[PDB]
């Protein structure tokens, strides 16, 4: 099989400037490249095929280059429509026919820095025999952070999960959740919990903890 | 003076092919079981029979 | 105009005869032999495309012809006619030819190639001018007459009459595969390739560049071109893709048919002398002239005869 | 030109067959040399290849999927659909039903309404509201931010408001993530000055359409926060 991987995974640029995107193949696919956008709620939309020209309907803002393993996509100038999951394609050797992970489009907004809360389960879930920890960061951006928990300074594997939010309802921004989800046993025998955060908008690494 | 139109033959390999009456001034149509047609770089489809 | 064949390539198509008496895949051959007009012009059709060079630009000293999967070009002044002398080429377009032959019962047509090969292909074709007059004449006269009769003229503008254009079908290729201790490497040289295989893993699939196929042997796989950007003209000499046409392109055919003079020879005066209710004519054609004679009255009693050498009928 | 509408049953169990029928409208099968497909995409990932119809006669598969995977197409209805057995709670995925009208090559140009096959848990189970107080430790600088979460429901989406539904502005909802017990649970929080949380009584108001299950839970500032 052949591999593609897109750079960066994801991207904040402005409306109105000049954007690039890299694709880069496992092996060799000659122009075998299609670069192809996506929207919420929309089905994906094709924008070059064979990395040259373009689809019908697909303005000439788009412009698709590069050739062997890598390949680029160029965008003269985002319009305020133009926001969306990008992905490449490669029809060199198929089947099976592959797809880019997608690289995410953003608008490049000011720095915030993630405000971390902690809600820790109350007796309405601790009746419902499970235990979820919550860790709230609200009000930054950009939309990618790191988050890790620390009970009783004990090693954990598979016990945490995280999503993402889309542009915050209010400050355009973006916010973002973790949950530690233990059985009711575990959350008993242990008492203070710790969410550690990372972010670019933060000098250092900011950990809150709370005792049960 | 009349002249015959002659669209490409269809060659169904793997396969039966099968064709429509049609209404055109002196139309005919058929199908020929058990052909190997080649073309300039060797035989046009795997299926021998 | 000739800016109708921007998405159209010449093909391969089978002749019958490629010079040397063996039939074999030739860059040009004959599809049809039009002869309506009456002044033996002939319109032959081949699968060339003359007047279009590659890279899509109208040009009249040069001719593009497929070679191997992708066109080529090549110098108009290679292009010969012949049925048994070589033919006088009034005009060219696409893929069609307006020539003036001399009377014979073969048609070849043929060029040189870009590596200074000679192409040909021979269709037998009973060419016989039809005789406009009463003279079986073999070339236009300086002093004589003139009858009504259809040629081909030379404007290449659309006519209404009209020619597919479709999408080719998958061009097979035994050259593309190389074996190597087992192993079938597919090579593709910039075009999309389909591959079938009974061997090894025996799913079949597309390339865009090379690969190779373990345990497999040459023999127990095909492929092919599949991805043609350009269509050809949908002729009885090329498989088609299923069991509608593509359509998705037309061609005017040039040259159409129009409404002209000739000019005929008018044989020498012959000498008539006269006797008792007798005419004595002794005639001297050029050329087998008819001559014809019927009485005025209510009895026509109608007489023709086709006189070839000097000749004395009494009447 | 051409369009493509998708359908099927959209829910379905482990070790059920899935079918989905992707008709097409403004044309016909026998037309154009050209492929048909499918593509399906999981939640949060890239695209991936179930397979794809060439009208000569041959069918293309992805190996991984090859065995479980049919293709089949209906003329005289005019459409065509996919067929995969067994599925697995791992093939949880929005499908679509996708063509390439022009120039007969591997990719995809055309497309419908892709519907989401989930495959596991049940969709019969009723929400359950719980409510995620405001504290001082939760005040963004004299305004503070106070939710809800929806556990234990299913199938989605499920609809949050506060106040019988009169105060929509302000309100921030999280993608919804599936739990490894086939449980899902969505947050949905708003920020309101500290002032108003004492004196209107504040409710979280979950409606599940599907079930028709409506739910109006007590959101107030936690005990440990209040002067009792």
């Amino acid at each position: 099989d052949i591999q593609m991987t897109q750079s960066p995974a994801t991207l904040s640029l402005s409306p109105g400037e000049r954007a690039t995107l890299f694709c880069r193949a496992s092996q060799s696919v000659s122009s075998s490249l299609a670069w192809y956008q996506q929207k919420p709620g929309q089905a994906p939309r094709l924008l070059i095929y064979d990395a040259s020209n373009r689809a019908t309907g697909i303005p000439a803002r788009f412009s698709g280059s590069g050739s062997g393993t890598d390949f680029t996509l160029t965008i003269s100038s985002l319009e305020p429509e133009d926001f969306a999951v990008y992905y490449c394609q490669q029809r060199g050797n198929w089947p099976p026919i592959t797809f880019g992970q997608g690289t995410r489009l953003d608008t490049k907004r000011t720095v915030a820095a993630p405000s971390v809360f902690i809600f820790p389960p109350s007796d309405e879930q601790l009746k419902s025999g499970t235990a979820s920890v919550v860790c709230l960061l609200n009000n930054f951006y950009p939309r990618e952070a790191k988050v890790q928990w620390k009970v009783d300074n004990a090693l954990q594997s598979g016990n945490s999960q995280e999503s993402v939010t889309e542009q915050d309802s209010k400050d355009s921004t973006y916010s973002l959740s973790s949950t530690l989800t233990l059985s009711k046993a575990d959350y008993e025998k242990h008492k203070v919990y710790a969410c550690e955060v990372t972010h670019q908008g933060l000098s250092s690494p900011v950990t809150k903890s709370f005792n049960r | 003076e009349y002249k015959t139109v002659i669209p490409s033959p269809y060659v169904k390999c793997c396969g039966t092919a099968e064709c429509k009456d049609k209404n055109l001034p002196d139309y005919s149509c058929k199908v020929f079981t058990g052909v190997y047609p080649f073309m300039w770089g060797g035989a046009y489809c795997f299926c021998d029979a | 105009n000739f800016n109708v064949y921007k998405a159209t390539r010449p093909y391969l198509a089978h002749c019958p005869d490629c010079g040397e008496g063996h039939s074999c895949h030739s860059p040009v051959a004959l599809e049809r032999i039009r002869n309506e007009a009456t002044d033996g012009t002939l319109k032959i059709q081949v699968s060339l495309q003359i007047g279009i060079k590659t890279d899509d630009s109208h040009d009249w000293t040069k001719l593009r012809y497929m070679d191997n999967h992708m066109p080529a070009d090549a110098e108009r002044a290679g292009l010969f006619v012949r049925t048994s002398a070589p033919c006088t080429i009034t005009g060219t377009m696409g893929h069609f030819i307006l020539a003036r032959c001399p009377k014979g019962e073969t048609l070849t047509v043929g060029f040189t190639d870009s590596r200074k090969i000679s192409h040909s292909c021979t269709h037998p074709f009973h060419h016989d001018p039809p005789v406009i007059g009463r003279e079986k004449f073999h070339s236009r006269p300086q002093h004589g007459k003139e009858l009504p009769c259809s040629t081909y003229v030379q404007s290449t503008a659309a006519t209404t009459e009209e020619i597919e254009v479709h999408m080719p079908p998958d061009t097979p290729d035994r050259t593309l595969m190389s074996q190597q201790s087992g192993n079938v490497k597919i090579t593709v040289n910039g075009q999309t390739v389909r591959y079938k295989c009974n061997c090894g893993g025996s799913n079949e699939g597309l390339t865009t560049t090379d690969k190779v196929i373990n345990n497999c042997k040459v023999d127990q796989c095909h492929a092919a071109v599949t991805n043609h950007k350009k269509w050809q003209y949908n002729s009885p000499l090329v498989p088609r893709n299923a069991e509608l046409g593509d359509r998705k392109g037309k061609i005017h055919i040039p040259f159409p048919l129009a409404n002209v003079t000739c000019r005929v020879p008018k044989a020498r005066n012959p000498t008539v002398t006269y006797g008792k209710n007798q005419v004595i004519m002794l005639l001297y054609p050029d050329h087998p002239t008819l001559l014809s004679y019927r009485n005025m009255g209510e009895e026509p009693n109608y007489q023709e005869e086709w006189v070839m050498h000097k000749k004395e009928v009494v009447l | 030109q051409v369009q493509l509408q998708e359908s099927g049953p959209g829910l379905v169990k482990p070790s059920e067959t899935l079918s989905l029928t992707c008709t097409v409208s403004g044309g016909s099968i026998g037309s154009s040399s050209y492929y048909w497909g499918w593509i399906r995409q999981p939640p949060g990932k890239g695209l991936q290849w179930i397979g794809s119809f060439h009208y000569s006669g041959t069918t293309y598969y992805n190996p991984s999927l090859k065995s479980r995977v049919t293709i089949s197409v209906d003329t005289s209805k005019n459409h065509f659909s996919l067929k995969l057995s067994s599925v697995t709670a791992a093939d949880t995925a929005v499908y679509y039903c996708a063509s390439r009208q022009n120039w007969n090559d591997g990719y995809f140009d055309y497309w419908g309404q892709g519907t989401l096959v989930t495959v596991s848990s049940a969709s019969t189970k009723g929400p359950s509201v719980f409510p995620l107080a405001p504290s001082s430790k939760s005040t963004s600088g004299g305004t503070a931010a106070l939710g809800c979460l929806v556990k234990d429901y299913f199938p989605e989406p499920v609809t949050v408001s506060w106040n019988s539904g009169a105060l929509t502005s302000g309100v921030h909802t999280f993608p919804a993530v599936l739990q490894s017990s086939g449980l899902y649970s969505l947050s949905s929080v708003v920020t309101v000055p500290s002032s108003s949380l004492g004196t209107q009584t504040y409710i979280c108001n979950v409606n599940h359409k599907p079930s028709n299950t409506k739910v109006d839970k007590r959101v107030e500032p936690k005990s440990c926060d209040k002067t009792h």
